[PDB]
């Protein structure tokens, strides 16, 4: 539908965001994911810390370097979930995966572009209220991700400027509606009203 | 076992020259079609009389329809079941609109709470409980209080498209 | 310095709450909750709209903010008399919801030419509004 | 105007296949805006074009086209099967494809 | 020959009396009256071409084909008689001449299987 779809990761359940992201890829749809730090996993924090340690122990015994690699960043974790869902050792695998970009925070370009959500992966619409869950940033920080604070900093800034943007907009669209209202009642307006506009 | 109808089955022991006109026995049977209904019939008969399908005959098979299919009704239900360790009796109450709906949900319930498959159950009795206050189970009673109302908090709308431009709201 | 406690003000499943059926033969149609079967099932009935008295899963319907006086367990004719009394249709018809529904139904029935007339008309309107927004 | 489009957009998804075997003779197509098999019946029979580029010019062009028709719907979400004059090249899984409004029936 | 005879009108959108194949056409629901437009004259032989064989082909290709084209006056007049009549009836409904002069195209969002023409 669009040349790039930028997804606000916040409030999405790691598995189902991945499951829809992978599909879109394979079907030709480039995707960028922002705010992987605010991604969720169900199950409380300890379970998900525990699991990550289970992953942590796996390594090639003759050379921990040639063995399985453990990435700490919320984005790289998101990427792992995703890669699992692509035939990634195939050219068609690699092709699909270059259509994808994952980020912590919302860096340039994408912060002036609109981001969307994936309702079938929205935790708030999916997890039974009561169930405990884990936020990706926290989990990541406890296994060595180094940059939670810096992202928090940059995001707090970004949020300030975006609020200005929003203020100005809302201001302008108040004028716009004040216009659209004087032009209401006109001959052209009732006509448009009769055709469903 | 499916979506149930209720049938009267009537059957009766082949006539003999010495005993023409044998006794005639009926059951109400909950089953999805009449082929099961008659099987089901013979299975309970062979548990009460000397008979089997080979020496008896079905006289009649008629589906019985709910008399007041839009009256909410409080049903009492009586069941015999088999567990992995032995065999047990039970009484449950089920609020619905027809015995047929009601038997439908007994079976789901027996499956879900007791891991009872259709084979392991005998419906012993299903009867509309006339006066409230003969209603004995709290999960039904709850619904018979005066002027009853309730919200349905935390609403989830089904999304029709993969991507959404908003950020939903569960208000209601 | 009074206390001030939000609210959260939900539509309630209750006898006399009107509901917009979302799926089935009915669908788009309005009906009233007559009795109330359990947490998930109610008995509805929508005589004016042609919807059969029936048990239904709440999940198949979306509660409207409308309600009217109805005796719990009121039969079909009674429901018909009470509905008309309370003039629920006109009350619904007047709502943004009802109207938005009519609105998109209308857009869907446009003819390729009518659609062409809509664009000409929008251009027209834009000229003047784009002017207004510019002068104050 | 700015839009000159007379086809609905679509995507070469897979070959028809099992878990472990494909059949290059039949292609599976995702048609924009078609979500059900009922919606998708409309497109049955319509003609599809996969349009592509190449270096050698030919019949006076560097643009080439493989033509096909939609043949039946496929599963529950508006996907459609199609067959082509020659089978589509498979690098094209994920590429765009055009579904014309002809043969017309409106 | 099963085809449909149509016209722009030529003065409106540049399309002449022409054959068109019924399966390549979406019939809208808008309608002018055609109840005073001749048409009797117009048939299959009326669109008789003029062609040749290998020789002719190679000639037209060998940098030729410029010695033909050579229209027909009868066609230019026929176009006018038919058109003036339709234009008469088009004018009756406002915006319809403008509708006729603009091209149809699918806009992002259009779903042919849903759309009412």
């Amino acid at each position: 539908v669009e040349p790039v779809v930028v997804i606000d990761g916040k409030g999405h359940l790691v598995g189902r965001l991945a499951s829809v992201v992978a599909k879109q890829l394979l079907n030709g749809q480039k995707i960028v994911v922002v705010r992987a730090e605010e991604l969720n996993i169900s199950g409380e924090f300890f379970r998900n810390k525990l699991k990550y340690h289970d992953f942590l122990r796996k390594a090639t015994a003759f050379n921990k370097t040639r063995g399985p690699f453990h990435f700490r960043a919320p984005s790289r974790i998101f990427y792992k979930a995703l890669r699992g869902m692509v035939s990634h050792k195939t050219a068609r695998g690699k092709a699909a995966l270059e259509r994808l970009k994952v980020f912590e925070g919302i860096p340039p370009p994408y912060d002036k572009k609109k981001r969307v959500v994936v309702p079938q992966a929205l935790r708030v619409l999916r997890l039974k209220p009561g169930r405990k869950y884990t936020t990706l940033g926290k989990l990541s920080t406890s296994v060595g991700w180094k940059y939670e604070d810096v992202v928090a900093k940059l995001e707090a800034k970004r949020k300030v400027s975006s609020a200005e943007y929003y203020a100005k907009k809302r201001a302008f669209t108040k004028k716009v509606a004040s216009a659209n209202a004087t032009a209401a009642e006109s001959d052209v307006a009732k006509q448009l009203a009769a055709l469903g506009y | 076992m499916a979506h149930f109808k209720e049938y009267q089955v009537i059957g009766r022991r082949l006539p003999t020259e010495s005993v023409p006109e044998p006794k005639l026995f009926r059951m109400r049977i909950f089953a999805s079609n009449e082929v099961i209904a008659k099987s089901r019939y013979w299975y309970f008969l062979q548990k009460l009389h000397k008979v089997k399908k080979a020496s008896g005959e079905i006289v009649s098979i008629n589906q019985i329809n709910e008399a007041h299919p839009t009256k909410v009704k409080n049903f009492g239900v009586w069941v015999r079941y088999d567990s992995r360790s032995g065999t047990h009796n039970m009484y449950k109450e089920i609020r619905d609109v027809s015995r047929v709906a009601a038997v439908e949900t007994l079976y789901q319930d027996m499956a879900a709470r007791h891991r009872a498959r259709f084979r392991s159950i005998h419906i012993l009795k299903v009867a509309e409980i006339e006066k409230t206050a003969d209603v004995k189970r709290q999960y039904v009673k709850q619904f018979l209080t005066k002027d009853l109302k309730f919200p349905l908090p935390h609403r989830v709308q089904k999304s029709t498209k993969t991507f959404s431009y908003k950020r939903p709201s569960t208000f209601y | 310095t009074d206390s001030i406690v939000k609210a959260s003000n939900w539509r309630l499943v209750e006898v006399g709450r009107v509901v917009l059926i979302k799926k089935g033969q009915s669908a788009g149609k309005l009906a009233a909750i007559v009795e109330i079967i359990d947490q998930k099932k109610v008995l509805i009935d929508g005589p004016k709209a042609g919807v059969p008295r029936q048990a239904i899963n709440l999940g198949q319907v979306v509660l409207t903010p409308l309600t009217f006086a109805l005796p719990r367990g009121a039969r079909t004719a009674t429901v018909s008399k009470k509905w008309a009394a309370a003039a629920v249709c006109e009350k619904w018809a007047a709502s943004s919801w009802a109207k938005k529904i009519a609105q998109r139904e209308r857009r869907a029935a446009l003819t390729d030419f009518e659609r062409f007339q809509v664009m000409v008309l929008r251009k027209q309107k834009r000229y003047t509004v784009k002017k207004a927004l510019a002068k104050a | 105007a700015e839009s000159h489009r007379l086809y609905v957009k679509g995507k070469h998804l897979s070959y028809q296949r099992s878990k472990r075997v494909n059949n290059p003779n039949v292609s599976l197509i995702k048609i924009e805006g078609v979500a059900t098999p009922q919606d998708a019946q409309f497109y049955l029979g319509k003609r599809i074009a996969y349009v592509y580029r190449a270096s050698k010019e030919v019949r006076g062009s560097k643009i080439r086209v493989m033509w096909g028709k939609v043949t039946r719907t496929h599963g529950n979400s508006g996907v459609v099967r199609a067959t082509f004059r020659n089978n589509l090249p498979a690098k094209t899984f994920g590429a765009s494809v055009r579904i014309f409004l002809y043969p017309s029936n409106i | 020959d099963n085809t449909l005879l149509i016209s722009g009108p030529f003065k409106v959108n540049g399309v002449p009396l022409r054959r068109v194949n019924a399966r390549y056409v979406i019939a809208t629901s808008t309608k002018v009256s055609v109840e005073g437009v001749n048409v009797e004259k117009f048939n299959v032989e009326y669109f008789a071409k003029e062609k040749l064989t290998k020789k002719e082909k190679k000639e037209a290709n060998l940098f030729p084909e410029q010695q033909n084209k050579e229209i027909k006056a009868e066609r230019v007049e026929d176009q006018k008689v038919v058109d003036k009549a339709l234009i008469a009836e088009i004018k009756k409904t406002p915006l319809l001449k403008q509708y006729l002069s603009a091209s149809f195209s699918l806009k992002n969002g259009d779903k042919p299987h849903m759309l009412k023409f």
